RNA sequence: AGGGUGAAAAGAACCCCCAUCGGGGAGUGAAAUAGAACAUGAAACCGUAAGCUCUCAAGCAGUGGGAGGGGGACCAGACC
RNA sequence: CGGUAGGGGAGCGUUCCGUGUUAGGGAGAAACGCGUGCGUGAGCCGCGUUGGACGAAGCGGAAGCGAGAAUGUCGGCUUGAGUAACGCAAACAUUGGUGAGAAUCCAAUGCCCCGAAAACCUAAGGGUUCCUCCGCAAGGUUCGUCCACGGAGGGUGAGU
RNA sequence: UCGGAGAGAGGCUCGGUGAAAUAGACAUGUCUGUGAAGAUGCGGACUACCUGCACCUGGACAGAAAGACCCUAUGAAGCU
RNA sequence: GAAGGUCACGGCGAGACGAGCCGUUUAUCAUUACGAUAGGUGUCAAGUGGAAGUGCAGUGAUGUAUGCAGCUGAGGCAUCCUAACAGACCCACAGACUUGAAC
């Protein structure tokens, strides 16, 4: 194990991590509960949490670096007024994961994301 | 002296208390014993200041770590090379009996094991609240637990 | 051998397979539909509804209780093969099979006799 | 990469096929969760309000 | 490469489990521990159950002597 | 009275035939066990079970007369094995639909790759693999309600 | 020359499908000596709990190849 | 059917797979038994860097003031708001013979 890691790297460069997690992103803020592995889970979360605390301050320096992340012209309105001020008074834990039955025919894992 | 912890406790009621992490014993060197207060310091009052102290702590591990890094001394390529360097070097005979010379450098694993260091000097010395200040080298990562020995220089 | 239901023919392995059915040896028919259901393995099917085959006919067939069941006998056999060919290299070393398997087990009531038997003195 | 000469096949090979015991449920107790009736072995979705459903009441 | 279930197929309605693949029963037949992979169906190979031996013991390991153990003996008689 | 190559001297068993539509068998061959009795031996005799039909005692006659090895031949079945592999490195996931089940089917929102190309058209060849409705054991080195898979229909109408 | 670190495709674990060269038989430790004379299986002695995974890979004159080297057999096939 | 072990969960400057270390929402019982192992968040440090917007000067490019601002991965402190679920199973019931020294 790497002495202090964190968020994996998956099995594929870098440039396909930061466009696979563009979409588990937006569609937990559009439709709620998305299914994916655990490890994912684990990955998304930081990056969906982190895009939240952003819409929390507002202005327009949360508005252009995170349009970096997702592009969505739908989805990024509504961190900045939906949600995240339901948030305004809970400092953290956005984002909640919870494991179930393995996957069909595919050994594991498997886990339900939704937002608190 | 709680959690996880609960038959080391109980089995310790003898006389004493705070229980640390792991328990160490000693050798002969003419010290109190549990009949007066039973309670050592970090002062020693005996081992004398300025002298050098050993430190045994716990080495690191880089898990299934080749030859190659065990010696450090294996020439070879890479860009157009067979052995690709990282590569033992490729030891042994072809039609030789012997027996493999066993014991003779190999991959292997790596894992938490004693080291000690010995002598090194001393900067500065505290006591009550407890803290040492060792001349560089401290084997292992902050986290272990060493043993700190006084000097077995003879 | 009372009830022996199963069936052949099935497109799972002999290795892989059988490991399952291992473990419900010996087991109730209760206690062996509750780990099935959490055996992330192929082989879990159709074993699945086999321990269900065997039972409930049983029940109304012959004179068998849902309970007192417990798995008797069990064990998966090679049935018949299909020699398949792979191309590789020139084609040479291949043979290909297909290890079949169609288990056969069997249910039955249970022994044991208990009789507990205390003085109460009033 | 070598060839190997005599093939004792039997034992030898039956010997090695103890590492794959009969992993039962491969997981912790996770047994009854209160009225549940059943319920799968393995953790599943708590008790509370309806959660997890596709649909509400 | 690949032969023949039975005398005649009456070569299996219906019922139960499953995805209305598969099986088990109910029936037919002197028989399906003969039914479409089907007659009599051994061996090589692959398993379950039962008794004994089996972690401080090694070399194509059987053989001769030989205790103990699970069973079968004879109204001891010391055997399989 | 050890015995190779060899020489010489005695026999068993197997298929068939003569002596046999005599006799044994459906109150029953064949296949396996056992009685471990019997002969110098290869074996023979009796018998239980299973099983389904004939087979054949004795002497002689006629044999394509019994092999665990000729890198034998044919077929089936072990082991290395359930190790590797699952076949350019142009990643993938999600919300729904259908189904017993689908990460790879279909539908929708995107990412990503190619962009004189893994677009289209045409010749050779191939030749019905095109379309639609269903099914899937086998063929698709994962599953599959998917498919150029299988089983039924439909469809190539120019004097230029 | 002392190379190290990091990013990918394998390797490792799990789920599904699912090979091979090869092989008389195995309860196939080392060493000295011996032996048609460089065997683990002979003799003596030492050492050594039973059984896997991953890796490095000398032994089993390992595997594939009745060797293209030499010679032998009043062989053969071409050439000069 | 206890001590204890194991499994799982949340993680590890420990690992190929196992093992091993810390912890499991009272952050297991009394006495403070010192009991956030991870992700996120807040602050700080560090590394880039002085950007967006806006105003002004210039035809434009460009530059200037706010800006030594903002952004910010594994570092440090702090914070458990999310997930660490109440439980089970496994393992048993002071436990052999003889002799000696004690009673």
């Amino acid at each position: 194990m790497r002495h202090g890691r964190k968020v994996p790297k998956l099995n594929r460069p870098p440039d396909q991590r930061r466009a696979l997690l563009r979409g588990l992103t937006t569609q937990l803020l559009k439709h709620g509960r998305i299914k994916t592995t655990k490890a994912r889970a684990r990955a998304v979360r930081k990056y969906v949490d982190k895009m939240i605390t952003m819409a929390k301050d507002g202005s327009l320096h949360k508005r252009r670096q995170a349009l970096g992340f997702i592009y969505e012209k739908q989805i990024v309105h509504a961190l900045f007024a939906e949600v995240p001020d339901r948030y305004g008074e809970r400092n953290g834990g956005y984002t909640r994961i919870i494991r179930t039955l393995p996957r069909r025919g595919d050994n594991a894992p498997m886990a339900y994301i939704e937002l608190v | 002296r709680d959690r996880k912890l609960t038959k080391p406790e109980m089995g310790h009621l003898e006389k004493s208390g705070i229980i640390p992490l792991r328990h160490l014993q000693e050798f002969r060197l003419q010290s109190i014993d549990g009949f007066e207060v039973t309670q050592k310091l970090d002062f020693g009052e005996l081992f004398k200041e300025g002298d050098l102290v050993d430190v045994s702590g716990t080495t690191i591990g880089k898990g299934f770590q080749g030859g190659i890094k065990r010696h450090n001394f294996k020439r070879g390529q890479m860009t157009h090379g067979s052995k690709s360097h990282r590569q033992l070097g490729s030891i042994g005979a072809g039609t030789t009996p012997g027996r493999v010379y066993k014991g003779k450098k190999m991959p292997g694993r790596m894992g938490g094991t004693k080291r000690k260091i010995r002598k090194l000097k001393i900067v500065k010395i505290d006591d009550q609240l407890n803290i040492i200040m060792i001349k560089g080298a401290l084997p292992g990562k902050p986290g272990n637990l060493l043993r700190i020995a006084p000097a077995k220089i003879v | 051998d009372e009830i022996t239901t199963r069936g052949y023919s099935i497109s799972m392995s002999v290795d892989k397979a059988r490991r399952v059915i291992d473990q419900i040896r010996g087991r109730s028919y209760a206690e062996t539909l509750m780990i099935l259901e959490l055996m992330p393995y192929r082989a879990c099917y159709p074993i699945f509804k086999l321990i269900y085959s065997a039972a409930a006919n049983a029940s109304h067939n012959k004179q068998f209780n849902k309970a007192n069941l417990i798995i008797s006998k069990a064990e998966v056999n090679k049935g018949i093969t299909l020699k398949k060919v792979k191309p590789r290299a020139r084609g040479r070393s291949y043979m290909i099979l297909r290890p079949t398997c169609h288990i056969t087990i069997v249910l039955r009531d249970i022994t044991h006799f208990d009789s507990y038997d205390k003085f109460l003195e009033s | 990469m070598a060839v190997p000469k005599k093939r004792t096949s039997i034992y030898k090979k039956r010997i090695r096929k103890n590492i794959w015991k009969k992993k039962g449920y491969w997981a912790a107790l996770k047994a009854f969760s209160l009225a549940k009736s059943l319920s799968t072995g393995n953790s599943k979705s708590f008790f509370v309000r309806k959660i997890s459903n596709q649909t509400l009441e």
